[PDB]
């Protein structure tokens, strides 16, 4: 139809905005003509005129006629008590109100859902601000596509800045901020989501739980939302000190672990990204303020973590001294103090409650039975989610995955030192108290390196490319000599940097001998265990057998090479191994990895191998 | 405040919806819910200005622009007592509303009240400007100015 | 829509009537 009314234009509106991001350009014309007549609704993102007495007092005085724009409607006794009712529950205007449930009678959504009058104005509003916020995403998304035209690219961008930001464009020009609206705009939906449990809590310590299941739903996804345009605006560097102190604030008042903390994590990642680290407000004798001023705390763990990402993002300042001015500064200070910084940071456990977000942030309802167990053998006390249904998005995760991975590349290209004496203090603790298990600092970082590159072969390709960089040199040294839990995070980490042919065939060729782990010392220590299992095991060993079957059949399910040599490889004989440690005594998690191997072995055979294989089998079962 | 919105007596809330124009209570009367308020500007729209000023208001914040530029049009080719200046501010808001979607209005009916608002709206201020100057200009005698500003400061006139 | 006719106009430089 072409008179919508604010529902349907906002949810029409969002599905042209889906058309141009899945490659659809058939609705240019039609797209710009929407944003024109909805101008009055991106200018406020979220905001619910108080409760006056003049429209409480008037609607129930002459609940006879009433005037709205241009149209007039008639009030009956019964429709006039949903408004009061609907008000009261949103705390609306009574005016404002009647329009939302007058669009329900004109729709006629009451047959559809089958639903009280009243229950549907919930609905309705709830609506209104998910397609206004959702909608604003997409733009700012689609502006910044590069596999799009550079000109139709440019066109949503201009138009974000005063639509959404209030920003005019270049060619022209009391009013507010976006940021300071958009503080306020979030303010209100933690407020509305607080007072919804506090009354629906006292009614219910019916008909409405799924309707309040929505509207929970619909609120953490308006959250989300805005969370998401924040860091977008931030990241045009349109911020200030103030904001920033402001955030700072806000954390360090922060009460509970839910999903509004992990939405802001991103956030408080970008603030420090364009303030800290040398890549946005260049102003060096602002960052040493805010040093003072980061380095009350509700929550030891998010002060540890912020302090050691602000410690890692402004230490590549003092790098050289040619591209910026260090004159009458001492640097062995300083260095002595952010070390000292980020090992307080870390004995508090900032890498702790970091793994505990990646893994809560990729909580899949169903695994993939091939991997159960792994990376699941740590010491976890940061306290878990409620286990509520509050699914995640994808641009969320994607941007969580590359802050991840630069706090990554930072925090080895700025300090490797600190890296090197934090091994060896683990080190000469377990040796000089082998019963006792020492910190798993490195441990949880190699696993949260693995988490972060996941599914991305470009990032993980760097790794391959320059055999002489940083993080060749990092994953060449992190091979030498070490304990159980290391080799098995560095095979889990290898696992995981196997997301293609590509990265599988250049894995195959490091680990073996062209010091470091190779293949040779993998296959003897098998063998070792087997003829001790055959003629007890302890949990690492068995952690150490199960990370190299499930890197073999990695590799053999993602590379080719590999497949066709250690198939038929004289020196390994890897079938005759885990064949006798299977027939032996061990529990069933190492025979299903051998099984998986096997497998992955026979994933593209021929018809000599199937007689191998079946002749190895009717051997070892006969 | 509860006894007024609690009645049911109708010719009340019209005389109600007057008085709070009047009083200059924008505040309270935008922020009724009902479409009652909406109908009863409907007919008094193309009566005054400040009527359809409200009822312009009502479709704005309902996203329904191309209304809003539909009235703001009209009273601009109106014959209401309304002056150039006025006009010209009507013409330029209905000249934005048409300009951005409208859902349920087709492209080319949204550009063809665009064009028309943008032609008057340059038109106009042609007019101000000649109007101005022309009362300014020390070389007019005073009799003819009266004249002038009668001719041109109300609808606006032909090229 | 213009249409200039210098014949017949108003003396802008004289009173009325």
């Amino acid at each position: 139809m072409t008179d919508l009314r604010k529902l349907e234009a906002l949810q029409a509106l969002h599905a042209e905005l889906v058309a141009v991001r899945q490659h659809r350009f058939e609705g240019l014309q039609v797209l710009e003509t929407l944003l024109e007549e909805q101008t009055d609704a991106f200018k406020a993102l979220i905001a619910k005129p108080a409760r006056d007495t003049k429209d409480r007092e008037a609607l129930g005085k002459e609940p006879k006629k009433l005037k709205i724009g241009e149209e007039e409607y008639s009030l009956n006794e019964d429709f006039v008590n949903d408004c009061l009712k609907l008000a009261d529950e949103l705390d609306l205007n009574e005016k404002e109100s009647a329009r939302i449930l007058i669009d329900c009678d004109a729709e006629g959504d009451v047959e559809t859902q089958s639903r009280p009058l009243w229950e549907c104005g919930v609905i309705r509003f709830h609506q209104e601000r998910k397609y206004l916020l959702d909608c604003m995403r997409l733009i700012l998304e689609i502006a910044a596509d590069e596999d799009i035209d550079a000109g139709l690219q440019e066109s949503f961008g201009v138009a974000a800045e005063d639509k959404i930001f209030g920003i005019p464009p270049p060619w022209e020009r009391q009013v507010k901020k976006f940021i300071p609206r958009c503080m306020e705009a979030m303010k209100g939906v933690r407020s509305m989501l607080q007072c919804m449990a506090d009354k629906a809590n006292a009614r219910n310590m019916l008909d409405n739980q799924e309707t309040l299941d929505f509207s929970r739903l619909s609120l953490v996804e308006q959250h989300e939302c805005l969370a998401s345009i924040l860091h977008a605006a931030v990241q045009r560097h349109h911020a200030t000190i103030a904001d920033f102190q402001d955030f700072i604030k806000i954390l360090r008042k922060w009460d509970k672990y839910d999903h509004f903390l992990i939405h802001l994590i991103p956030v408080l990642a970008a603030y420090i990204t364009e303030f800290g680290s040398p890549e946005g407000m260049g102003d060096l004798q602002q960052a040493r303020r805010l040093n003072d001023f980061i380095c009350s705390w509700a929550l030891p763990v998010l002060g540890a973590a912020v302090r050691a990402w602000w410690i890692a993002e402004h230490n590549g300042f003092y790098l050289d001294d040619t591209v910026q001015d260090l004159r009458g500064i001492n640097l062995d200070e300083e260095d002595e103090q952010r070390t000292k910084q980020f090992l307080d940071a870390l004995k508090e456990g900032a890498f702790d409650f970091i793994l505990s977000v990646a893994a809560d942030c990729k909580a899949q309802e169903w695994q993939d039975p091939s991997q159960l167990g792994a990376r699941q053998w740590l010491q976890r006390k940061i306290p878990s989610l409620p286990s509520e249904p509050f699914p995640f998005s994808h641009f969320l995760q994607h941007s969580l995955m590359v802050h991840l991975e630069g706090f990554v590349d930072a925090t080895i290209s700025n300090l490797p030192d600190v890296l090197r004496k934090l091994r060896t203090e683990e080190d000469e603790q377990r040796q000089l108290r082998p019963n006792h298990e020492q910190d798993m600092d490195l441990e949880r970082f190699l696993i949260i390196i693995s988490y972060a590159y996941e599914g991305r072969p470009d990032a993980a390709m760097s790794f391959w490319e320059d055999p002489d960089s940083n993080l060749a040199g990092f994953l060449q040294w992190a091979s030498r000599r070490a304990s159980t839990p290391l080799v098995s995070a560095f095979c889990e980490m290898l696992r995981c940097l196997a997301d293609n042919e590509e990265c599988a065939t250049a894995a195959h060729n490091f680990l073996l001998d062209e010091q470091s782990l190779t293949w040779s010392q993998i296959f003897k220590e098998l063998e070792y265990f087997t003829t001790k299992v055959c003629s007890e095991i302890e949990p690492e060993s068995a952690l150490m057998l199960e990370c190299y079957l499930r890197l073999i059949a990695k590799l053999a399910t993602e590379s080719e090479i590999a497949r066709k040599r250690l198939i038929m490889d004289e020196d390994f004989n890897l079938v005759d191994t885990i064949l006798k440690l299977s027939v032996g005594v061990i529990p069933h998690r190492l025979r299903a990895c051998i099984f998986y191997v096997l497998k992955a072995l026979m994933i593209r055979k021929t018809h000599e191998e199937l007689d191998a294989m079946w002749r190895w089998v009717e051997a070892w079962m006969t | 405040y509860n006894v007024v919105n609690d009645s049911s007596d109708e010719v009340f809330h019209f005389d109600m919806y007057e008085w709070y124009i009047e009083k200059g209570w924008t505040d309270r009367i935008l922020s009724i819910d009902s479409p009652h308020v909406i109908t009863y500007l409907q007919r008094l729209a193309e009566t005054d200005f400040r009527h359809a000023e409200l009822l312009c208001r009502f479709y704005t914040t309902r996203s329904r622009f191309f209304e809003a530029a539909q009235v703001q049009t009209n009273l601009a080719k109106s014959d209401l007592n309304i002056s150039l200046k006025d006009r010209i501010i009507l013409l330029s808001r209905a000249k934005g509303n048409a300009s951005v979607n409208t859902i349920g209005i087709s492209r080319q009916q949204q550009q063809q009240l665009n064009h028309e608002a943008s032609e008057l709206l340059e038109i106009a201020h042609i007019q101000d400007d000649l109007l101005e100057r022309l009362v300014a200009d020390p070389r007019i005698p005073e009799e003819r100015k009266a004249e002038i500003e009668e001719f041109l400061d109300g609808p606006i006139r032909t090229l | 829509k213009l249409v200039i006719n210098k014949d017949m106009r108003t003396d802008l430089f004289s009173p009325p009537n």
